[PDB]
């Protein structure tokens, strides 16, 4: 038997506790960066591997811009959340 | 079993995209610019991955849970997997429908090992573009 | 401009 909260995987915007940030034109930093990663290395890197290059992206090619001074100048990083008990690639054998 | 998922089924799985937008100024909730490119491009990136993807927009915190309680109560076998992506306002453990807030483990728990039997080994993954929290990361120089 | 979620 295998236990019942295996093989979950949690993939968050933000470090846990954080504030999660979104560009009012492009749209969220997380997606932004998880749809490039996906769409660049899907077919040949494994998804915890996709994920860090997401965790990569969020943390340096982004930071926060608002006119309001208590919300400008602030950085993300993700958070991957693993319950998953083998690897995961989206090609086929 | 493998050192890897399964990924050879029928079907890839279900993507649901949650985007939800507006919400009622009841909730002091602000409209989410900028989630539609968030959602149209996550369409996209799992349409050639070969999903099912169905988006679903400005769902209350009710219709989460009942769209949910739908989606695990589905014949899963012949699918590899099930992505599930919500894009809302968000605390710790908390996504917000748009009239109030959901609880993160109500929704995953549909999708268990002993609840969801066509997904028992199967890679349920959770994307969830949401605060968890109102702390500020200022960063540091290196 | 970035906005909090």
């Amino acid at each position: 038997k295998i236990p019942v909260e295996a093989d979950f995987l949690y993939a968050y915007s933000t470090a846990p506790g954080y504030y999660s940030w979104r560009n009012s034109k492009d749209g969220s930093w997380f997606i932004q960066s998880l749809c490039a990663m996906l769409k660049q290395y899907a077919d040949k890197l494994e998804f915890m591997h996709i994920l860090t290059r997401v965790n990569r992206k969020v943390a340096t090619e982004f930071e926060s811009f608002s006119f309001d001074a208590t919300f400008h100048a602030k950085k993300q990083i993700p958070c991957i959340v693993s319950m998953l008990t083998k690897e995961l690639y989206f090609y086929h054998h | 079993l493998d050192n890897s998922y399964k990924m050879d089924y029928p079907e890839m799985g279900l993507c649901i995209i949650i985007n939800n937008k507006n919400f009622h100024k009841s909730t002091g909730m602000t409209s989410r610019s900028g989630t539609d490119v968030d959602a149209a491009n996550l369409r996209e990136t799992f349409r050639n991955l070969k999903y099912e993807v169905r988006n679903k927009n400005d769902l209350t915190r009710e219709e989460i849970v009942e769209l949910m309680r739908d989606v695990s109560k589905e014949d899963h076998s012949k699918r590899s997997s099930f992505v599930c992506v919500l894009l809302s306002h968000g605390e710790e453990g908390i996504i917000f429908g748009t009239n109030g807030p959901v609880d993160l483990k109500k929704i995953t728990n549909f999708f268990r090992g002993d609840r969801c039997r066509s997904l028992t080994g199967k890679p349920k993954l959770f994307i969830i573009q949401a605060c968890r929290g109102t702390e500020l990361d200022c960063g540091i120089e290196t | 401009v970035d906005v909090a979620d």
